């Protein structure tokens, strides 16, 4: 059980139990003294859970187009950096199908059943499969853990069919995540502070280390 | 439902209604009949 | 010991049940009204929360709640501000040219004639001229157009939203534990950093990144639409750095620690601007630097989980002498347990801080085009003195609040509190003495001038011309703030206020703004008034707390509580002993030495300040010099000052000020109706009520809740309501008319 | 580097890294009174009880050292 | 009231300014402004920083009585 | 006047309030501000819900319908928004005098039968006529219900009265979407439909 940074407040309660876990809260916000609204550690791990599964689509998803931009097949009017692609208007836009608002509403509309029907599963385990729901019901269930709800649509595949290969493909999945994250968070300061792109910074930092940004600390559009 | 009718009803929330209700219907009175000393259709 | 969030869930029900329940806090106003008197009880009693309960995590939970509830009431006043500003003001027009439109932000509908109020303030626009000050903060703020206003509006109002919920959210939902409040390290370490710190620092941001440069084009003459947006300064560093070279670097002069070259818009120049005649913005963004680090750094002083830093207890503890006992041992029990001690000294500091910002606002305005817009100089100096005043006598209210209820050396021993209830006699007798002393000597030689002036003797007043009464110690104090830049403050380049040196004298739109403020034998002689009535005041209130447990008359006072009426006739008669009737007497001496202040304030600024300077630079004050010959009189206060500057408010009528005279009189008539109530007593009116009552039997019409005369202390509360409301709103309108028309 | 302000800065850095480090500073686990040992709860890798929370302190005293020492070298000369 | 009323009368009268009584006492700012601000012209200068008169046994004593007045309370 | 305790609500995997237990047709467990917490509330709210549903489906026809021909060949019938405003063989306020008078003892009567059920079913000249239906809100009788239609067995009742209260939602909500649209947009409905069919992506709200 390796642990970085533990306190006798964070040994407590964090228990080697959780996946991912190295006894790390400095601050004790897993404490389990106190606890009401999103305060509950339960709530924060499954909250690390999604912040990072989303942050590995971001990840990906923000230096993907830019990449085979350099050199590949994707058109260059498509190929941008993630802020650059209509996300940030003032840093650039691109005319789609739809005028950017349109899409937006559109996303929080899918977004909108996605989410709350995950969040019904986090508050009543198994309510989505049971109301008609064209079917897709039994999918819907869940596996009794919000998490990881797995079943035919999330888990098709079934990998870890025993404990310990699932509980080692979570640890996988947490610290696969608390990467993208971190991740995610250095392509905001960079394209910043750089403004070039995450991967045009990367480059620029490949032929010439020399360069590194942080002396420079300059900033441009 | 019930309770909040009865908070309705309550002294000062009835008062404000009915000043309110009296003072809207005076001041259209005086949009409509400005000035006036006098009742003048005898 | 280790410091963490703590909260319960769902301890009271969000129900509509008790909202239908008058007085449902009350095991006995809950039962209904028998009498009227039910009726003030329930609005007396609302806000006495430890009154209600005994459980000191259900009165932290009500007063953390009822505290978002206040900041959702603010948020929702400042969008109605900035949303009149948006959509019913002249604040564009007045943007261009500030030194002659007036600013207006409220209009008035056409129904039985109040149109008149709507009058012209310039800019083809009618209204009512506001002196609250907001056009000089959104100039000082950079912002131009009236949608910047409305988006400012939105975000308050949304903000208003956010603190109500948060207020239902942490009474209902999520209601912090005891020792959630309790954690005094943890507070004060991130107000001081987090609060004030980097609060300071933002707006740094924001005055660096927008208001410089905005203001930068403003004060060149630029159009205010043609003026390139904020964000427009924060994209292309081309514009700032054509304004401001500095922003060229990159911050690396402030990693490197190369500072000096950020000279450029960080500035220690003091003074005024003389083209806007507020204080230098590159002075201020640099002050708004400094206070975050001050207080970025002062938020570290506390120890909560990491071992390092203090423990208040630890300091109190070790603080004792020969003089004091073990003094300062048990404070730390006292005031994380007690709401109305820590609501005491808050009160205390608070008011007094309002005070000073009163003075420095005017000795160093703050704002563009604020020191020439006299109407609101004198309101906000005016203001901030009645809130202060205000939250002082609250402080000691507070203070006897705790003294009747939560006092206890059974319990909560302290050195220090039992040392001054232990000479309480010779602290109130000194302070008794020094009061008669300081009437005598500051208001006895005003009635000294009068005598001589009407007897024909002005070589035997108390005059400059006279008996000379010079104030040398502020003299020779000024005087050394005029030498201070260059010498003692060799990096300032002017004086720290236009009051201090000599010459630089800023005037703005032929208007003057600042000059050097004489002193002489009339400020002598109504400063030392100030010090009279602030400890006529003192000595009220603070022995009001001292006597609030106990007496030579009435040993167990603090048995009959913090609010009550007497304890009878006898022992000679004792009306007004409770500490509660001691804040009662505390406010007409607040509301005395207050109207003295700012009617001092009024007098100095038109007769040696304010007025108007000519091409050649010939000063004509609104007054003509006549405060050194006219205020050493109380015949010059009653002629030169209130039978002269009435004429405006008396004269209103037929104009848009007249409301100014509707509320002068309205004022003069509540005033003298607190005198029915604080010159009678309730037994007359009970008796009175007894024949009324009679006449409706007689007609059926009697009601069930039986008509009461009000008690004994409703009486006084009422009555020094309406003094207090009377008083300020008559000098209210008095000086509005007068400084809206002069000025 | 670029300027003798970075010896200053790893001057007063490095000096107040090293009292808090091994003692003679008001570590974490030392607390003073007018330097007692006591647990902060905070477990570290140091063998010393220099922990992470008096890592920082040691570092921001060094850079408040530093850059008043240094800018009170370049204000005067 | 009654003095009040019979003095500015009077006053008015003997001036042959019958008229502002007529029209200003019909509000009360009217005896505020045309009977007590106005007449208390030559009383509060009876002494100033520029000299006396005989008026001043009359200025002196007005303020006698708003200070009697003022203490009663 | 069947429980339906596990009917699809609003909210799935949310717990229906306990005033609402499916016997109501359009039942989908939604009040969540208790507007009808009590039962006389309720009682009076199904009602108004039920009369506001069937104005707005006359509604929804006489904007959808007419604006939808004249925009084709068919008929000159003009903007349903500035309908008011014409002048018709006389002045819109006498109409509108005759349309209190008779509309006021239209529903001065089902206002007797809310308040005092089936004392308003005979005709007050002619007594052999009288109304069958014996549920507030569904009057039955030759002239509310001539085919029969609403006489009939529960869960048939149940059925039908659920389509009419979820088709007057919908009318409901489409007549205030044609005014917001006509006061937002400048056109009628159905040029707002084609405008949007046109380029769906970008001709929408966001498009003003
Ligand atoms: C459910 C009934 C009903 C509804 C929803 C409306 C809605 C409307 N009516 Mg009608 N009206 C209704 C009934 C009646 N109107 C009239 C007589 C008029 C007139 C005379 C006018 C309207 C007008 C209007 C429009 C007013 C514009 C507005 O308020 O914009 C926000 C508006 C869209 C006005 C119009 O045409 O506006 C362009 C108008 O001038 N109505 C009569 C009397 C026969 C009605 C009787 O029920
Ligand atoms: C949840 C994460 C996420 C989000 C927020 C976005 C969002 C977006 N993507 Mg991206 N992307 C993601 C993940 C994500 N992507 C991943 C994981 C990859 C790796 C395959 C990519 C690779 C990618 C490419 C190659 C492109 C985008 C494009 C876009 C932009 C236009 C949307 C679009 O393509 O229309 C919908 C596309 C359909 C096929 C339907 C948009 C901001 C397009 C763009 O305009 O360039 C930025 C485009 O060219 N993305
Ligand atoms: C840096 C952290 C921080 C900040 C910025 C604040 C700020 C504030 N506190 Mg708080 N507090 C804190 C931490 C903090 N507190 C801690 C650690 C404790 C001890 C556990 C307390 C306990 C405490 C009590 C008991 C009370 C306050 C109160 C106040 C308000 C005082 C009035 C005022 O200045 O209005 C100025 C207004 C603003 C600056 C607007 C910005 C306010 C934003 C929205 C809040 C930002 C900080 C917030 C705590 C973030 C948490 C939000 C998140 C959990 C959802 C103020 C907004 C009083 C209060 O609750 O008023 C309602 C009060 O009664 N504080
Ligand atoms: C103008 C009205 C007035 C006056 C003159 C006073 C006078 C005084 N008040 Mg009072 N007060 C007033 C209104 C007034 N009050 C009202 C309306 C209230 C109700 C809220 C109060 C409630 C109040 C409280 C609660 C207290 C006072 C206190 C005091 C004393 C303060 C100490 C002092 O200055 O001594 C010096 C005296 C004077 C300045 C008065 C003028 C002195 C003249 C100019 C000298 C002339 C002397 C001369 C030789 C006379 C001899 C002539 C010969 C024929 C006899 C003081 C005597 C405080 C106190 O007790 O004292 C410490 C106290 O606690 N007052
Ligand atoms: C007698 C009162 C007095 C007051 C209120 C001030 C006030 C001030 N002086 Mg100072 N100073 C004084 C006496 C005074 N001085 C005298 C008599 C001399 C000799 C003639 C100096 C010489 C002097 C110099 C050389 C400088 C100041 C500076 C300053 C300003 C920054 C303070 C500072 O340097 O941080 C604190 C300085 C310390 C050494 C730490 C001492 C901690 C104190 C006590 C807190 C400040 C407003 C600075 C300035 O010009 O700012 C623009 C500056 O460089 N003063
Ligand atoms: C041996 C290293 C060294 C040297 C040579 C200097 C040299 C200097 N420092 Mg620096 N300083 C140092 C280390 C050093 N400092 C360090 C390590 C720190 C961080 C802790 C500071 C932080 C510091 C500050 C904050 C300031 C200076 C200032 C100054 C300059 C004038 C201060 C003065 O004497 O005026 C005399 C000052 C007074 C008489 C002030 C008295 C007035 C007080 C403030 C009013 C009373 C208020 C009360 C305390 C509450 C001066 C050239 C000042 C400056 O920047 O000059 C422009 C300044 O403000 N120093
Ligand atoms: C699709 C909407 C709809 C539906 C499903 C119903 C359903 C019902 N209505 Mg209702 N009603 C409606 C619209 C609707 N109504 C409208 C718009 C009004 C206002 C004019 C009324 C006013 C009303 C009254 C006053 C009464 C009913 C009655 C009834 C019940 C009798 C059975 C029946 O005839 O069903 C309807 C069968 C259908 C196939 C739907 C009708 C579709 C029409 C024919 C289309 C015509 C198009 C148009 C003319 C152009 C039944 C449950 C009667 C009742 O309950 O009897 C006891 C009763 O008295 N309704
Ligand atoms: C501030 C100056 C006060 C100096 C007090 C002198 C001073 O500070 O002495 C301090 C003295 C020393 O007390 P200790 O040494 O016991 O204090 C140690 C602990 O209490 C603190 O850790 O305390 C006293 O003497 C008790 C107070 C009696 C003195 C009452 C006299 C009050 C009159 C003051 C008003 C006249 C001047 C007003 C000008 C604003
Ligand atoms: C949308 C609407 C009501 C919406 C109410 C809602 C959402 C309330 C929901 C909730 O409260 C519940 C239930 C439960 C609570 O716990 C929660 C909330 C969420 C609070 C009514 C529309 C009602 C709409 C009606 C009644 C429309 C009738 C139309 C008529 C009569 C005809 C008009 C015209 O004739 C003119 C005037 C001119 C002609 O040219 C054209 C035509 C159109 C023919
Ligand atoms: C734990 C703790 C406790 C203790 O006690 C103390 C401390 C230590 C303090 C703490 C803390 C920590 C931390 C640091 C955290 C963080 C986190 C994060 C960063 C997250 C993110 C997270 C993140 C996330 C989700 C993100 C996501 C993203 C995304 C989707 C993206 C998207 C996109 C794309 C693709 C592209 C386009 O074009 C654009 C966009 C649209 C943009
Ligand atoms: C473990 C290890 C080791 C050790 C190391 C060390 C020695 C470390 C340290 C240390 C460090 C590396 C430090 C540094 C730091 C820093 C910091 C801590 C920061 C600070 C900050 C801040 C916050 C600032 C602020 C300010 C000031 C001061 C004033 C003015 C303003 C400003 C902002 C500028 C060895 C080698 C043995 C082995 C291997 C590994
Ligand atoms: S007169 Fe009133 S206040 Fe005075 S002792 Fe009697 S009851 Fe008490
Ligand atoms: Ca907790």
């Amino acid at each position: 059980r390796p642990l970085w940074f533990a306190s006798k407040q964070s040994l407590s309660y964090l228990d080697g139990s959780l996946p991912g876990d190295y006894g790390f809260d400095p601050l004790g916000l897993s404490d389990p003294e106190g606890t009401g609204g999103f305060i509950e550690p339960r709530w924060l791990a499954y909250g690390e859970v999604i912040n990072g599964r989303f942050a590995m689509l971001g990840a990906v998803g923000a230096i993907a187009p830019e990449y085979l931009g350099k050199v590949g097949l994707i058109p260059q009017e498509t190929a941008l950096a993630w802020f650059q692609t209509g996300v940030i208007p003032p840093a650039g836009t691109y005319n789609y199908w739809a005028d950017n608002y349109t899409l937006f509403v559109l996303e929080m509309a899918l977004m909108g059943f996605a989410e709350h029907r995950r969040f019904q599963d986090w508050a009543k385990p198994g309510s989505m499969g049971k109301q008609y729901f064209l079917g897709l019901e039994k999918g819907f269930g869940g596996s009794g853990n919000p998490a990881y709800p797995g079943g035919p649509f999330f888990n098709p595949l079934g990998f870890g069919k025993d404990e310990k290969s699932l509980k080692e493909l979570k640890l996988k999945e947490v610290k696969n995540g608390r990467l993208a994250m971190l991740a995610i968070l250095g392509y905001f300061i960079q394209g910043l502070v750089t403004g070039v792109g995450p991967y045009q910074n990367l480059l620029d930092h490949v032929a010439d280390p020399v360069n590194n940004n942080v002396l420079t600390s300059l900033k441009f559009h | 439902m019930r309770d909040l009718k009865t908070y309705l009803s309550v002294a000062p929330v009835a008062s404000t209604l009915w000043f309110a209700a009296l003072a809207g219907l005076l001041i259209e009175i005086n949009r409509f009949f400005p000035d006036a000393l006098t009742f003048p259709f005898f | 010991p280790e410091v963490k969030i703590l909260v319960d869930r769902d301890p009271i029900k969000t129900s509509f049940e008790q909202w239908a329940k008058p007085g449902h806090f009350s095991r006995t106003i809950a039962k209904g009204p028998d009498t009227t008197t039910w009726i003030w009880n329930l609005h007396a009693d609302a806000h006495d929360f430890d009154s209600h309960t005994s459980d000191l995590e259900e009165i932290s939970r009500k007063v953390f709640s009822a505290h978002f509830g206040q900041l959702s009431i603010i948020f929702l006043w400042l969008s109605g501000m900035y949303f009149h500003g948006a959509r019913f003001s002249n604040y564009e027009a007045w943007l261009n040219d500030p030194t002659h439109i007036r600013p207006s932000a409220q209009v008035v509908w056409p129904i039985v004639g109040q149109e008149i109020l709507n009058g012209d303030v310039g800019g083809g626009f009618r209204g009512i001229q506001i002196t609250s000050g907001f056009f000089q903060i959104w100039r000082a703020s950079g912002i131009t157009s009236e949608l910047q206003l409305y988006c400012t509006a939105i975000g308050a109002l949304v903000f208003a939203a956010l603190m109500l919920f948060a207020g239902w959210f942490h009474y209902h939902k999520a209601a912090p534990k005891l020792v959630w409040f309790q954690d005094v390290e943890s507070m004060l370490n991130h107000h001081l950093a987090g609060l004030l710190g980097l609060g300071s620092l933002s707006w740094a941001g924001h005055q660096v990144h927008v208001s410089l440069p905005i203001n930068q084009f403003l004060n060149a003459g630029v159009d205010p639409k043609e003026i390139p947006l904020p964000h427009e300064f924060i994209l292309n560093r081309d514009l700032l750095a054509q304004l401001y070279p500095s922003f060229a670097e990159g911050a690396t002069p402030f990693f490197t620690l190369n500072w000096s070259k950020y000279a450029d818009f960080l500035t220690f120049r003091g003074g005024l601007d003389p083209l806007t005649g507020g204080l230098w913005l590159t002075d201020i963004a640099h002050h708004h630097l400094a206070i975050a680090i001050l207080f970025l750094i002062a938020g570290h002083m506390y120890r909560t989980n990491w071992g390092i830093g203090h423990g208040i207890k630890d300091i109190l503890e070790a603080h004792k002498g020969p003089f004091t006992g073990q003094g300062h041992k048990g404070l730390y029990e006292i005031l994380t347990t007690s709401w109305h001690a820590q609501l005491s000294i808050n009160l205390a500091m608070l008011g007094s801080l309002t005070i000073i910002v009163a003075h420095h606002m005017y000795a160093m305005p703050p704002y563009p085009y604020l020191a020439t817009d006299y109407g609101t100089q004198l309101s906000l100096f005016t203001h901030h003195m009645w809130i202060g005043g205000f939250l002082i006598v609250g402080a000691a209210a507070h203070a006897a609040i705790f003294m009747v209820r939560d006092y206890d050396p059974t319990t909560r021993y302290n050195d220090l509190l039992d040392r001054v209830l232990r000479h309480r006699d010779a602290i109130i007798s000194h302070l008794n003495w020094v009061c008669i002393f300081l009437g005598f000597h500051s208001f006895g030689l005003y009635i000294h001038n009068d005598t001589m002036s009407a007897l024909g003797r002005p070589q035997d007043m108390f005059s400059d011309t006279a008996i000379q009464l010079q104030p040398v110690f502020a003299q020779w104090i000024q005087n050394t703030h005029a030498l201070a830049p260059g010498t003692t403050a060799p990096g300032a380049t002017t004086s720290t206020s236009l009051t201090w040196g000599g010459g630089d004298l800023v005037s703005v739109g032929g208007k003057v703004a600042l000059l050097p403020i004489p002193l002489g034998t009339a400020d002598f002689l109504v400063h030392h008034i100030h010090a009279f009535t602030i400890h006529v005041t003192v000595l009220i209130l603070l022995k009001g707390v001292l006597f609030a447990r106990s007496s030579r008359l009435i040993p167990d006072k603090a048995n009959l509580g913090f609010r009550f009426p007497c304890d009878g006739p006898g022992r000679g008669g004792t009306c007004q002993v409770s500490a509660w009737d001691h804040v009662f007497l505390g406010l007409f001496w607040m509301y005395n030495a207050i109207s003295v202040v700012i009617f001092h304030f009024s007098w100095k600024m038109q007769s040696d300040v304010w007025g108007s300077i000519n091409d050649q630079g010939v000063v004509t004050h609104i007054t003509g010099g006549n405060f050194a010959q006219s205020s050493i009189t109380i015949n010059g206060w009653l002629r030169d000052f209130l039978w002269a500057q009435a004429s405006q408010v008396i004269q209103s009528y037929g104009s848009s000020l007249s409301a100014y005279g509707l509320f002068f009189l309205g004022a003069h008539f509540v005033w003298a109706f607190s005198l029915m109530f604080l010159f009678s007593g309730r037994g007359y009116w009970q008796e009175l009520i007894e024949s009324i009552v009679w006449a409706h039997n007689k007609l059926k019409v009697a009601p069930a809740t039986q008509p009461r005369a009000l008690s004994i202390v409703q009486g006084r509360a009422v009555g020094v309501t309406h003094y207090l409301l009377g008083g300020i709103a008559t000098t209210w309108a008095f000086f509005l008319a007068r400084i809206i028309a002069v000025g | 580097i670029g300027s003798p302000t970075n010896l200053i800065m790893v001057t007063s850095t490095s000096l107040m890294l090293f009292a808090g480090r091994f003692g003679l500073a008001p570590s974490a686990n030392r607390k003073a009174t007018a330097l007692e040992a006591r647990d902060s709860g905070l477990q570290t890798g140091d063998p010393a009880g220099f922990t992470l929370a008096d890592t920082l302190a040691c570092g921001v005293v060094g850079h408040i050292i530093g850059v008043g020492v240094v800018l009170g070298l370049k204000n005067i000369g | 009231w009654v003095t009040f009323y019979w003095h500015w009368k009077h006053i008015t009268l003997w001036q042959g300014n019958v008229s502002q009584f007529n029209e200003s006492s019909t509000y009360l700012m009217g005896w505020l402004r045309d009977y007590l601000w106005l007449n208390s012209s030559q009383l509060i200068n009876g002494y100033n920083p520029f000299g006396m008169n005989s008026l001043s046994v009359w200025a002196w004593m007005f303020l006698f009585g708003h200070l009697v007045w003022a203490t009663g309370f | 006047t069947v429980a339906e305790p596990d009917r699809p609500l609003w909210f799935p995997g949310s717990t229906p309030p306990p005033w609402l237990d499916g016997s109501l047709p359009g039942d989908f467990g939604f009040d969540p501000l208790g507007l009808g917490s009590d039962p006389e509330s309720l009682r009076w709210n199904v009602q108004a819900e039920l009369v506001h549903s069937r104005w707005a489906m006359l509604g929804a026809a006489g904007i959808f319908i007419p604006e939808f021909l004249t925009k084709l060949g068919i008929l000159n019938t003009p903007s349903w928004y500035t309908a008011g405003e014409q002048e018709y063989f006389t002045d819109t306020t006498t109409l509108f005098i005759v349309e209190l008078v008779f509309i006021g003892w239209a529903e001065g009567r089902r206002w007797a039968d809310i308040l005092n059920p089936g004392c308003v079913n005979t005709d007050p000249i002619f007594p052999n006529n009288k109304l069958t239906g014996t549920d507030v809100g569904y009057p039955g009788g030759l002239w509310f219900d001539p085919l029969g239609w609403g006489s009939a067995s529960p869960q048939k009742l149940k059925e039908l009265r659920t389509k009419e209260i979820k088709n007057g939602r919908l009318a409901m909500l489409a007549v205030m979407g044609a005014w917001f649209q006509h006061i937002y947009t400048g056109t009628g409905p159905i040029d707002n439909l084609f405008a949007h069919l046109a380029d769906p992506g970008h001709a929408t709200i966001f498009a003003a």
